[PDB]
This record gives C-alpha cells, structure tokens and sequence, in this order.
RNA sequence: CCCCGGCGAGGGGAGUGAAAAAGAACCUGAAACCGUGUACGUACAAGCAGUGGGAGCACGCUUAGGCGUGUGACUGCGUAC
RNA sequence: ACGGGGCUAAACCAUGCACCGAAGCUGCGGCAGCGACGCUUAUGCGUUGUUGGGUAGGGGAGCGUUCUGUAAGCCUGCGAAGGUGUGCUGUGAGGCAUGCUGGAGGUAUCAGAAGUGCGAAUGCUGACAUAAGUAACGAUAAAGCGGGUGAAAAGCCCGCU
C-alpha cells in the first residue's frame, strides 16, 4: 500500500506537532557541594544528598 | 545560428508565477500548477463580469421591497406605480435613498399610490 | 540486454523485478481471464 | 458610488416575543425566517446577520391542517448501521415540543455558517414563560 | 553587539538537530547550557560545542560579559548530502542520502 | 555520432519508455534531427538585372552630389602621408577612388588607410558604390564605365 | 599572530586585496526544495481551493477624506490540464 | 417517487392585471472586418449600412530570440550582459524607465539568414522532494564485572568468570 497523492508540507508540519522535546525543570542543588544534578541521581564529583558515595 | 533558451523562457515562467500571487501549495509555486490556476481565474473573471451586474440588481430589489413593504406597498405594485406616475429613477437609486434619506423614499411611495388610485 | 546503465552498472536483465508475470511469486491463477 | 453595505459591528438588532398558539406552523415559520434573517430591513446585506431575536412561547400550541398530527413523519439516522429512527408529530409534541419549531425554521433559513448564526437568535418555549424580561422584547402580533 | 559562531557540514540531518535546537532559544546562555547538559541527544552535544564557542568568541573578539548574553538568533540549514548505495535484494541498487547541516548560534546582550 | 547500434533496453516489460538508440535527438548527446552540411548561398542575377542595378546607383550618386570627377588622380611616391595629406585639401574621408587603370604608387599609398578603397574600373561593385560616402572616378574611368553599361 | 575545540572538523577576530557574501566545497549565483523573523488569518468547520462582493486589523501616506500595500471573517457562483 | 423546509393552498381548472428573470433586445463608451458615398485621396481620412461563438482546416497581419551588414558608428567602470524588485505603457505576443545585485561587455535603424519560442511524448540528463525520521541494522552460539588508555569506552587492550 501507498499513497495516491502526495502529502503536503502542511500536513507534513501538523504530524511533527508532537515530536517536540521536553526540557528538563529538575535540577537541583547538592547541599554541601553546590553542583547541579538531576533528581534523585548523583553528582558529577560523586556526591548525593549532602555526602561522598563514589570516591571517584 | 543556435539560440538558447534560457533568458526568454525564464522570463516567461516568472511572468506567470507573478500572477499566481496568494495561491495556495503548489499553485503559487510550481509552474505547472500556476499557469493552469491562471487560466481558470481569468474564466471566472470573465464569468464574474456579467455575474456582478445580476447581483447588485438582486441587492437593490431585495432592498427596495424591505422599505416599500414598511410603507404598505409591496415591490411588484411600487414598480408599476412608478411607470403609471412617469418616474425613471432606477433601482440603484432607489435601494439607495432607501437606506440614506428614508422620508424621501415615503415621498416616492406615496406617488406611486396616487398612480395607482 | 541493458549494456550502459549507470544507475545499476551490476545488472542486465532486470525484469525480474517489476514485471508480475516474470517476478518468482507470480501464479497463473492470476490469469484467469481466459 | 458603490452600494451601501451594513457593517456587523455598528448593526441595531431588537428584540421580539411571538405566541405560536393556533398558528399555522409553515406559516408561522416562514416570518420567523424572515426576521431572523433581515429581510424586513433595508440595510439587509446577504452576507451580514442583520436580522432580529425573537422569543416563541406556546410550541406545545402549534397547529397544523388536515391528518398531519398523526401522519407528518420526522425522519432522522444515528449514523450507525441499520440506524433509521422516525416520530410522528403527536410524539415530537409529547416527547420535546420545542424541536417542531426550532426543525421547521432550521429548514428556511440559509445552510452554512452565517445561517447557523441566524439561527442562534431563536428562543422556543414551551410555556407561556420566558426569562428574558431584562431585554424588554416587544410584543409582535404575527 | 551580535555575535555569531557555526558548525559547517555537521554530520546530522537539519531535522534532528532543530530539535535541540528549539529547547534553548530565546534563552539564557547559562540557562542554554544547563538544557544542554541533560539533554540525551547526539545533537544536543553538537550545539553545545556551538553555543560555547559563541559565548567565547563574544567575550575575546567583542569584550562582553558573559551573565548577559541571551541565544537571540538559532537556525540549523540543510548542507550537501552525501549519496551512497546500498544493495536490495534480487540486485536491486538504492541511493542513500547521508545529510549534513549547517549550525548557527547568535548571542548578544541586547 | 560515435556509438553502437545496441538497444539500450528490452522493448516491454522494465517499466519505461521504450527506446531503440543511445544516438536518438532526444537524448542527450544524441544526433542533431535536421543536422546541416556545407551548403553553397549563392544566388543568380540576370546580367541585364545587374547592369540595370548600377546604373541607378550611379544615377543617385550624382544626384545626390556623391560623385566627383577627376582629370588626374595620383599621388608621386608610395607614401601614406601624401595620400592623407591629399584627400584632407579636398575634404574627402571616406571615400572610394575608382580610376582608368592602377597606379602601382596610389595602390601602396591607400592600403593602410581603412576609409579608402582604391579601385579600377573593371573591379567595382554595387556594394562599395553605396558603403563608400564619395565616389571619385578619374575621367577616363568614366568613359570606360559606358561602354561597360553599353 | 590571537581565541573556542580533541595538539580535530568547523568557526570568530586580525591581516592581504578594488572586492573575502572573490577563501581554495572559490566569477555571475536563477528555480524546484528546506529554514529563521515579522504582519494578518485560522481550533462548530465540509468538496478543483479560485472568482465576484466584503467587514476587521497592521503598516505607509495625506489630510478639514479616503487613497496605497499585506492579510481575508462572512457570502453568490464554481467538478484540474 | 415535491430538490428541501413546509403547504388544505403554497394543489388543480378558468379568466385578468402586475412583477422577477439571459452574455436575447435597448442605452452609453471603445476596437476591428466587409460594402456604399464623400471634406479629397496618393492611399489615408470623413459619413453611412452591416458584420465580428467556433474544432479539423484555408486566408491575412505581427511579437520576440541568436547570427551577418549598416558598425573603426553608437552606449558603457560616472557601471555592459545576466540576476532580483518596483513603476508606466500597448488589443496581444511584448516594450520603456528605474532601485539593488553584478563587474565587461552590449547594440539603434533598415535589411538578411535560421539549430527561432515547450507542460505533456510510461521523452532525455542533472538537481531536489514524498512516503518518514517510518521499515531495517544480515542466522536466537550470550554475555557479566574490575582495571587501563582516551575529549569520550556495551564494542579496543589486560584480567577473572
Ligand atoms: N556472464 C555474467 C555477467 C553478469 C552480469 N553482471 C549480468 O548481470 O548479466
Ligand atoms: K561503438
Ligand atoms: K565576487
Ligand atoms: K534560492
Ligand atoms: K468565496
Ligand atoms: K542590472
Ligand atoms: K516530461
Ligand atoms: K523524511
Ligand atoms: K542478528
Ligand atoms: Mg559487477
Ligand atoms: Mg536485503
Ligand atoms: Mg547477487
Ligand atoms: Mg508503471
Ligand atoms: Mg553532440
Ligand atoms: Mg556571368
Ligand atoms: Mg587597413
Ligand atoms: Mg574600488
Ligand atoms: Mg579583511
Ligand atoms: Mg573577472
Ligand atoms: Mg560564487
Ligand atoms: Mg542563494
Ligand atoms: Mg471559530
Ligand atoms: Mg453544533
Ligand atoms: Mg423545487
Ligand atoms: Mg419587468
Ligand atoms: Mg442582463
Ligand atoms: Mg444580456
Ligand atoms: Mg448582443
Ligand atoms: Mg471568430
Ligand atoms: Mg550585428
Ligand atoms: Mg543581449
Ligand atoms: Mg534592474
Ligand atoms: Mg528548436
Ligand atoms: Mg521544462
Ligand atoms: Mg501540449
Ligand atoms: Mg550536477
Ligand atoms: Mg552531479
Ligand atoms: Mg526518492
Ligand atoms: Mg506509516
Ligand atoms: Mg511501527
Ligand atoms: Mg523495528
Ligand atoms: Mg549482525
Ligand atoms: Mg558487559
Ligand atoms: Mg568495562
């Protein structure tokens, strides 16, 4: 099966209406380190929640 | 003597694609569909000529009937009376001091109720 | 034969391909107009 | 020149009440077109809702002639398969009065959406009561 | 003062870097690479490297700060693809496209 | 055009339109369709048609003051510089200078000037006698243009 | 030569030049096609997508007003070559 | 099985007067063809009658493109051709002027010669779309972790399973 006509930029555009991406609002701030990290994660340099887990 | 055709035919397409200004897709693009949606909007505008004249003496008739009909005549008795009285005011008069100066449309119905009686 | 074609250079006789009745799926119950 | 055109914002509308008990319904129907399109106005353009609101009170009053109580036969289907449903007039009177009139000026009145605006200034009732006296409709003896 | 830096023949098509590439416009730079960061995309580290070499050419070449500076301009181009093929069956011979883009990052304070 | 007479491809059955030479006018590098040789343009005119067409060109030239005679028309040395110097104390430019039989110094002297053609009786044209702004002829080259036109 | 970058690719300055939007993917640089910005329209509305009529809005004018440009709510007619 | 709403006439029959209704006819303005008569033409103007839907097809008159002569002329670095806008103009094919781009060619007039005009031919060549960020990523023998290197390691190196 395949089309009969071609579509048009139009309905092309209103089919990616939805493909848009969401930005992350969630980054938050270690509270001994100061660094920014995502919920729930751990930080670059290693910490989570105030302390060092990964002596990275 | 070979002649290209590059600059005559250029400026040919690009004449048509300029009429076909505010069309819709491939209408005001491609030159195929351009010259094809040229043609047909000059049918309709030499249609549409002789339409517009149709439509405005249905406007002014429509019209002409609302303010006679507020004076107790219909359209088809105010016509007839108008002839009988010697008045040569056309409809796009008339529907016109039907809406701008509407005592002197009262003026013309009772002339042509004076024709008629 | 097809001898200079420069989009598939590899191969001659491509009717296998397009043609229903040369393609290795094709039925002659599909011809039953007769 | 160019002919006068009535302009949608600056366009006076007024307000009716009509009682429907012993009318005629297609002749009932046929003014109330007329009103609510504009037709008794001589700023009536065809392309401007110029036209009046009015108020129908006694729907369940209406009257029609000859065995059209029992014999005028309103069709409708649901769009599903097998879905052709009907109603005689004695059954859209009992059942939702207010649909007999508001389908016979539905009919008369221009189809798209100038005609589904015209149509939005009609106000059926099935009673002697309505509430809208803060409009102060007057009363039209039609 | 504008300020522009790109990403010439970038080895990804225009439609999957105008994604990212909507995320960050009209922002912030610092908020702009804070997006970036957390963004799990391929194109996400190519702006990335874009939008920090225009936050570096607007402080050297132009002396402005960078806690002002503001994505005012983003658009991706579509660059000349390259064309491969790529073998079907029963000798079939098909044409791929690999797409490149054009990247372009403004920043300005105004 | 240099090529084989091949097929390019089956008649029936791949799909698409049918062909039967590389070298057809509507492929490109393909023939010509009307492809032109060496062709010879030269038309006929009646010897009375000619002679007839110089006598009014000469006839317009007199009447339209275009026409100088001449007893002598020489110059003394094959030099340019006499020769220009001549034509500028009659108040000639471009001008064509037909005279009875050649001067071999007035042959020499006129050949780098590009306004001045200098010629015999015999060897004139009914181009020339209208490209040229005046005509000088010496007076036995006007005797001898009669009895060419009889 | 300086800066970002992986001692990249690519770019921003600087400099050469009449010109670098003549930068080696290099004279001119059309069209299909793909984007960014702005004005207006568009989420109760049915069809060759125009044409005839026509409100409102925006930007220009120039005035004791209503012209120009863009858009086109609503409405008559209208089944490509 | 009235086009619909609806209609006891808004149906049918008979008579009568109005009105609506086409690119038909009339009014006003304009262009052209063919006759007839003339301010007199020199082949054009004036008056008048009439005509002007059109396929196959016949007849008549033109526009524009490249090249040759006129042209050792004319225009042009104070900006040619080409490209892109705008304005004016002709019944049409078209023409003229100018802003920007471009950076060295162009060509009146009257004649001459044609590789002289493209949307179609499942036309030919190049470029770019659509489906679509969809199907698929080539044997269902299978991977897990630690360390190293590196801008970056599920895939590389080393080790143990
Ligand atoms: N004799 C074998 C030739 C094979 C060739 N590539 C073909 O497709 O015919
Ligand atoms: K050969
Ligand atoms: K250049
Ligand atoms: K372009
Ligand atoms: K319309
Ligand atoms: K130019
Ligand atoms: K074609
Ligand atoms: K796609
Ligand atoms: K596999
Ligand atoms: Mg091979
Ligand atoms: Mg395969
Ligand atoms: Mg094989
Ligand atoms: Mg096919
Ligand atoms: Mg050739
Ligand atoms: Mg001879
Ligand atoms: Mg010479
Ligand atoms: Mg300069
Ligand atoms: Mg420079
Ligand atoms: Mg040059
Ligand atoms: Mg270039
Ligand atoms: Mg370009
Ligand atoms: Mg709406
Ligand atoms: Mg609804
Ligand atoms: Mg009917
Ligand atoms: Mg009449
Ligand atoms: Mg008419
Ligand atoms: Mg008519
Ligand atoms: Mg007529
Ligand atoms: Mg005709
Ligand atoms: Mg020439
Ligand atoms: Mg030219
Ligand atoms: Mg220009
Ligand atoms: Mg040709
Ligand atoms: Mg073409
Ligand atoms: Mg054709
Ligand atoms: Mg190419
Ligand atoms: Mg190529
Ligand atoms: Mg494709
Ligand atoms: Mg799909
Ligand atoms: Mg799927
Ligand atoms: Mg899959
Ligand atoms: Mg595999
Ligand atoms: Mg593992
Ligand atoms: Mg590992």
């Amino acid at each position: 099966a395949v089309q009969q006509n071609k579509p048009t930029r139009s309905k092309r555009g209103m089919r990616r209406s939805h493909d848009a991406l969401t930005a992350v609002t969630s980054l938050s701030v270690d509270k001994t380190s100061g660094e920014k990290h995502l919920r729930h994660h751990i930080t670059a340099d290693g910490y989570y929640r105030g302390r060092k887990v990964i002596a990275k | 003597a070979r002649v290209k055709r590059g600059v005559i035919a250029r400026a040919r397409h690009k004449k048509i694609l300029k009429q076909a200004k505010g069309y819709y897709g491939a209408r005001s693009r491609v030159y195929r569909v351009a010259f094809q949606a040229v043609i047909k909007a000059g049918q309709y505008a030499y249609r549409d000529r002789r339409q517009r004249k149709r439509q405005f003496r249905q406007l002014w008739i429509a019209r002409i009937n609302a303010a006679a009909r507020q004076n107790g005549i219909s359209y088809s008795k105010f016509i007839n009376g108008l002839k009988k009285a010697s008045v040569e005011i056309d409809r796009k008069i008339l529907a016109d001091i039907a809406v701008f100066d509407k005592v002197a449309f009262t003026a013309l119905v009772e002339k042509a109720k004076a024709a008629l009686a | 034969m097809e001898n200079n074609s420069r989009t598939m250079p590899h191969i001659r006789r491509t009717t296998h391909i397009m043609k229903f009745a040369h393609r290795n799926s094709f039925d002659f119950h599909f011809f039953n107009a007769r | 020149m160019k002919t006068f055109t009535a302009k949608p914002e600056t366009v006076k509308r007024d307000w009716y009440v009509v009682d429907a008990t012993g009318k005629t319904l297609g002749r009932l129907a046929t003014e109330l077109a007329r009103r609510l399109r504009g037709k008794h106005k001589a700023e009536y353009t065809p392309h401007v809702d110029t036209g009046d609101y009015i108020i129908v009170l006694n729907a369940d009053k209406v009257a029609v002639t000859g065995n059209k109580r029992t014999d005028k036969v309103y069709y409708h289907h649901t769009g599903h398969i097998g879905g052709i449903k009907q109603a005689t007039f004695e059954e859209m009177i009992a059942r939702r009065p207010e649909r007999v009139i508001e389908i016979a000026v539905k009919g008369m009145l221009p189809k798209g959406p100038l005609g589904r605006a015209m149509f939005r200034k009609l106000k059926v009732y099935a009673g002697n009561e309505h509430n809208h006296a803060a409009q102060q409709p007057q009363v039209l003896d039609i | 003062m504008e300020t522009i830096a790109k990403h010439r023949h970038a080895r990804s098509s225009a439609q999957k870097v105008r994604l990212v590439a909507d995320l960050i416009r009209g922002k912030k730079v610092s908020q702009a690479l804070d997006i970036l960061t957390y963004t799990n995309k391929k194109a996400a580290v190519l702006v990335k490297k874009v939008l920090e070499s225009a936050i570096a050419n607007a402080e050297h070449n132009d002396g402005a700060d960078i806690d002002d500076l503001k994505v005012t301009k983003i658009f991706v181009d579509e660059g000349p693809s390259m064309k491969r093929i790529m073998p079907r069956a029963k000798g079939r011979a098909d044409r791929i496209l690999k797409r490149t883009s054009h990247i372009t990052v403004v920043v300005s304070d105004r | 055009v240099t090529g084989s007479g091949k097929k390019p491809w089956r008649q029936k059955g791949t799909g698409r339109a049918r062909s039967g030479s590389i070298k057809s006018p509507i492929w490109r590098s393909g023939g010509v369709t009307f492809a032109a040789r060496p062709q010879d343009h030269s038309q006929k005119v009646n010897k009375k048609m000619y002679r007839g067409a110089l006598k009014s060109i000469l006839s317009e030239l007199v009447r339209q003051d275009r026409l100088i005679v001449v007893e002598k028309f020489s110059v003394e040395a094959p030099k340019t510089k006499l020769l220009a110097q001549k034509l500028k104390d009659m108040a000639l430019e471009d001008v064509l200078i037909i005279t009875g039989e050649l001067d071999e110094n007035l042959f020499l002297a006129a050949r780098n000037l590009h306004k001045v053609d200098v010629r015999d009786a015999t060897g004139i044209d009914p181009v020339s006698l209208i490209a040229f702004d005046k005509v000088v002829m010496t007076a036995d080259a006007v005797k001898q243009v009669e009895e060419m036109l009889a």
